[PDB]
């Protein structure tokens, strides 16, 4: 399955994407294998970023025991910029499993926050 | 720390389709809450039954009091009618001279 | 086979010190029974609240009806009193004695 | 370790014992080792050292016996009981409402005891 390559950059730079950041296909990059457990790392194939699972997504991710390599499709989400524009997060309220334990599309992706620290003018 | 991110977990969601689901509770935790809720609902029911009983009793006492007050007023008017009937009878007896 | 002996489990004990004890229930059985009871109690509460509102509505209706019936009776007696007061005044005016 | 020897015979032949069959020290002879919510598990075999007989656990005894996982060899002291003979003086049973644990898993005092009902079937002139 193909990921939504570079979509994390689109979420914070494109207004129509920022306003409705759903339908993206992403790979779980890292998890803390409570509350901290809802904070995961996800990959779009180019960039990796933090995602905060909330509501039915937090309950689903936990019961399904999802982990690094699993590919998900985001259904309900909100973008969020915190700590004086330094930290980026995708608040995920709902998603579906697309593929379980897939091989990592990108092992050496760029942290989204590191990209926006070098290009601060691009963000909405 | 990532506490500035974690504080968004309960932030009210934009979507009305995002529903809060509390973390799994074991059967032991749920049993205490459920037996607690049973005790509360049996108490609410006990108090509501008492309230329906009190209301019905009050309805009966108000009805009885109202009827007592009405009958006293009605009696007073009938006694005044009797007084006027007697006054006219006496005026007629006066007219025929006894 | 030993069903006639087993029939004695629930025969009333001669001793006042013998206490009946419900057979053990899993947490799963207890939790399900508690959830079942919560549902029935909520149904009974919702019903009884509707009944209380109906009884309150019916009291207001019956009291309004009682007061109207009472005011109608009082008015009839007051009209009758006025008629007799008028008969007395007519008698004084027409001086039938000549 | 010191069972009330032959007490099962005393319970069904002596009026004073029949009217208060308590304080006896017996050893669990056999248990049904049932479907969790069944009454059959309350029906056990007990031994007085001479005879073995059926005992029906009820009330707090039934609850204590199963939670304590009592078994063959355990020694108990009966506190609340009633003698019974069902199906017109054919089946003997001690209805046990309460007991206390004396010793856990002691060696059998007697492995070749006589079944009480077999004793009375042979001797009918003495059972009341
Ligand atoms: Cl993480
Ligand atoms: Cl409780
Ligand atoms: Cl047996």
């Amino acid at each position: 399955v193909q990921l939504s390559r570079g979509d994390f950059h689109s979420i914070f730079t494109n207004k129509q994407r920022y306003d409705n950041p759903t339908g993206g296909v992403y790979q779980v990059y890292n998890t803390r294998k409570s509350n901290r457990k809802n904070l995961i790392m996800i990959s779009d194939g180019i960039y990796h970023m933090k995602a905060l699972l909330r509501n039915q997504a937090a309950s689903k991710f936990q019961s399904m025991e999802l982990q690094r390599g699993d590919i998900i499709r985001v259904i309900i989400a909100e973008p969020a910029i915190v700590r004086e524009r330094k930290k980026y997060v995708l608040l995920v309220d709902d998603f579906e499993l697309v593929q379980s334990r897939a091989d990592m599309v990108n092992q050496t992706s760029t942290f989204l926050d590191n990209y926006f620290s070098e290009h601060p003018n691009e963000t909405l | 720390d990532d506490d500035d991110i974690l504080e968004l977990v309960n932030r009210p969601p934009m979507s009305q389709m995002a529903v809060p689901i509390k973390p799994p509770e074991s059967q032991a935790e749920q049993l205490m809450k459920a037996k607690g809720e049973v005790g509360v609902l049996r108490q609410k029911l006990s108090m509501l039954e008492k309230t329906l009983r009190e209301h019905d009793d009050n309805q009966k006492k108000l009805e009885s009091s109202l009827k007592s007050s009405h009958e006293e007023e009605v009696t007073k008017l009938k006694i005044e009618l009797e007084r006027l009937e007697d006054e006219r009878k006496f005026m007629l007896l006066e007219q025929k001279h006894l």
